[PDB]
């Protein structure tokens, strides 16, 4: 499960 | 059949750490749909952007950016808890509909590419040539933020298990246990993926007090 970043 | 239409590069979006993290295949025959669900990288991330990104290399920054878009109003939560369902669909004409949603508060947003955007045919040959021509280097960035991702988390782990152990804390270990977070803190900065393994090693052998509270 991959995690994305803040803007 | 002796010809088709296919995607020919690989498409995906940027996650945590600098990485494209691929959801249609260089190849992949058009029209095609893939979905995926991502987290949020932090705690408490109300927030996402969705860097839509065609090609082959695995440092995000070294492909082709399509577009962008952000999804916000996401509860804030602990890392990991969201569910944001990530949808590419290519249509028949090549058109790219790349869509996010985050299941729990239902939010969605989503963006149009037109086929005639990316890489044009040389520039594809010189993607898929630059991409082998170093392999070996993209998965050494690869493992680097495999590893920089883990150091990051046990970061945030550790210091909140000193702030709820508090007084049951010794000083003497907590003096360790901040040094050692400082140690692992610059070890992430750097490109030595030992190196950061090293100060985890350090950071668990004067944790040991803190891991039985």
């Amino acid at each position: 499960l991959y995690a994305i970043p803040r803007p | 059949v002796l010809l088709l239409d296919v995607t020919p590069l690989s498409l995906g979006i940027e996650t945590m750490g600098g990485v494209m993290t691929t959801l249609i295949a260089k190849n992949t025959t058009i029209p095609t749909k893939h979905s995926q669900v991502f987290s949020t990288a932090e705690d408490n991330q109300s927030a996402v952007t969705i860097h839509v990104l065609q090609g082959e290399r695995k440092r995000a920054a070294d492909n082709k950016s399509l577009g962008q878009f952000n999804l916000d109003g996401i509860n804030p939560a602990p890392r990991g808890m969201p569910q944001i369902e990530v949808t590419f669909d290519i249509d028949a004409d090549g058109i790219l509909h790349v869509s996010a949603k985050d299941k729990n508060s239902g939010k969605e947003q989503k963006i149009t590419i037109k086929a005639s955007s990316g890489l044009n045919e040389d520039e594809i040959q010189k993607m898929v040539r630059d991409a082998e021509a170093n392999a070996e280097a993209d998965r050494k960035f690869e493992e680097l933020v495999q590893t920089r991702n883990q150091g990051d988390h046990l970061l945030h782990s550790t210091r909140k298990q000193v702030e709820e152990a508090g007084d049951k804390l010794p000083a003497d270990d907590k003096t360790a246990i901040e040094s050692a977070l400082t140690a692992l803190e610059t070890a992430l900065k750097g490109e030595d993926k030992a190196a950061i393994e090293a100060k985890m090693q350090e950071l668990a052998q004067v944790s040991q007090k803190l891991m039985e509270i």
